[PDB]
């Protein structure tokens, strides 16, 4: 930990001068290289510091666990079990914990420096040139656009936005994408809830393992956790990941959720990325086996 | 007989209003699922919009789910199988129509998808820019009513007794709002199309056996008169058939204040 405190100190002093460089000064490949070195050993020290933590945890544990499953278990509390049952599971989700946090890492500070076009509504755009094309006065173009302004409007009547609204829709789910890439599922969400989609800021909650702790009688009327329609969700959300219509950034989010690896590797751009890839699809299926 | 029954242990009062929850909670399905059958079979192949709020008025979320995979309907369907918890997308569907109201963008949505969307958000009535209102139970029986305050209405964390106060909250005169829900009658008034002309003798107004019955759950000192007389139960005053069998259950089940003449009236 200490050592991953040194290396990242030194990322973060040759960053700051890598970052103050003029493009094209040859002298900084060095300096570049130099970072990016330090930056896969800071990393490679956090992997070391879980996954051999991990493996003499288990090794002292290993005589001790002779659990007993509840017949009245829900979702969360067989999950709750496995990850005490299994060190294969453990150990794939402390690699999808460790690629998470390098892309979080690239993303820093930087959540609230997007400009977007639509600044008062969602569409907003579309719902302006839509509400000038109801005025008698239109004597404009007829461009082909929805005529509907729910969330499906462009792949039930399979007609485009205008082309503002068309680039924010793009920029939004490359950002939830990238926030889903690094486990900010909840800043996905808060970007979905800052950007007007209400619905798109609940559809990144469906995933949640089901639980009622009242079953078993608690003392207080304690909250009810997840979704009991988990199951037909995935199904749903593997339906959107596999129409052409949707950006591949909705479906790579939705199949990051839904374990379609098949749909996710069309977004999966680096080599940790593609790591990820599996783990993050190899805990969700072991997870629902 | 069943659930409480497996507990090896005294069952705490919490466990019970729980389990009691959660059976009639069922029993307000039970209720409602034939005319739901019937009213889905009717407008499935006209509006999948009217029968996908009838499934949701019997809490038939899977089968609402289902029919809007089956219309083309897709992200209603994804809103709908999310439903069954999460307070967040009630808030956030609560943030959507007081958006759509204040852009004046509500009135080019169907008033039908209008009124799954107040549902879902926990709105017995909407407002629209149009000067519209959206009544969420009108049209209804009493039973699926009284559903949608015990289910949409409500947390889960609440009681029977704060659903059935709230529905009749909903159906009563105030200084201060519309009533928006039906009164409870029993069943052989119910489609009859009597509006009650606030009889000039009658200082207590007729109901279903059923109400009384969740009134006594609700207040232990509740009137066993109106719950006992046949009136609340038939359409004939000599059918002392359930009556009688109903208080030598609840005098079993130690309720003591009914009256001696009005003992010896249901006996004689």
């Amino acid at each position: 930990e200490e050592y991953e405190n040194i290396c990242g100190s030194q990322v973060n002093i040759l960053s700051k001068i890598v970052s103050r460089a003029t493009p094209g000064l040859q002298k900084f490949s060095k300096t570049a290289s130099m970072l990016w070195l330090l930056q896969q050993e800071m990393v490679t020290w956090r992997l070391l510091a879980s996954l051999y933590r991990d493996r003499i945890q288990s090794a002292l544990e290993e005589e001790s666990v002779f659990a007993v499953t509840a017949v009245n278990a829900s979702e969360k509390t067989v999950v709750e079990a496995l990850f005490q049952r299994d060190s294969l599971v453990r150990q794939s989700q402390l690699v999808v914990d460790w690629l998470e946090s390098i892309a979080k890492d690239e993303i820093g500070e930087f959540s609230d420096n997007i400009e977007f076009y639509a600044k008062s509504v969602y569409w907003e755009n579309t719902l302006h040139t839509l509400k000038q094309r109801q005025l008698t006065s239109y004597v404009g173009s007829v461009r082909p656009l929805v005529t509907e302004l729910d969330p499906d409007a462009p792949i039930r009547q399979k007609m485009p936005l205008d082309d503002l609204d068309r680039e924010d829709e793009v920029r939004l789910l490359k950002y939830l994408f990238t926030l889903i890439r690094a486990g900010m599922t909840e800043e996905a969400q808060r970007l979905c809830k800052r950007c007007g989609q209400a619905w798109r800021a609940a559809t990144l909650e469906g995933w949640k393992l089901y639980h009622d702790p009242n079953v078993n009688g608690g003392t207080e009327l304690e909250p009810v956790e997840g979704n009991p329609y988990r199951r037909i969700w995935k199904i749903s959300c593997w339906r959107m990941a596999e129409d052409e219509l949707f950006n591949r950034y909705e479906r790579a989010i939705y199949a990051a959720l839904s374990g379609n690896l098949k749909q996710l590797l069309p977004v999966c751009d680096t080599w940790e990325d593609t790591v990820w890839a599996y783990f993050r699809v190899m805990v969700d299926s072991l997870v629902e086996q | 007989l069943k659930e409480l029954d497996s507990q090896l242990n005294e069952p705490r009062e919490y466990i019970q209003i729980l389990e009691r929850r959660r059976a009639f909670s069922r029993w307000l399905s039970c209720t409602a699922t034939p005319q739901i059958e019937e009213e889905v079979s009717l407008t499935q192949k006209n509006s999948p919009v009217e029968a996908v709020f009838s499934y949701l008025t019997g809490k038939r979320i899977s089968e609402a789910c289902s029919l809007a995979q089956q219309s083309g309907d897709h992200r209603l369907a994804l809103l709908l199988s999310q439903f069954v918890g999460s307070q967040s997308v009630r808030e956030l569907l609560t943030m959507q129509l007081v958006d759509w109201h204040q852009l004046q963008a509500d009135s080019f949505i169907q008033d039908e998808r209008l009124r799954i969307f107040a549902l879902l958000a926990g709105k017995p009535v909407w407002q629209l820019s149009e000067k519209k209102q959206i009544n969420v139970c009108s049209q209804l029986d009493w039973k699926r009513s009284l559903a949608i305050h015990l289910w949409y209405l409500l947390p889960p964390t609440a009681s029977i007794s704060r659903a059935l106060s709230m529905y009749e909250e909903a159906f009563q005169n105030t200084s201060d709002s519309d009533r928006y829900a039906c009164s409870p009658l029993p069943s052989y008034l119910e489609g009859s199309g009597c509006v009650i002309a606030e009889e000039q003798n009658s200082q207590t107004p007729l109901r279903d056996v059923c109400f009384h019955l969740l009134k006594l759950y609700s207040d232990r000192h509740y009137d066993l008169n109106q719950l006992l007389e046949p009136r609340s139960i038939t359409a004939d005053p000599l059918d002392y058939r359930l009556s009688w069998h109903l208080w030598e259950v609840l005098r079993a089940l130690n309720y003591t204040h009914l009256s001696a003449q009005c003992e010896g009236v249901l006996q004689a």
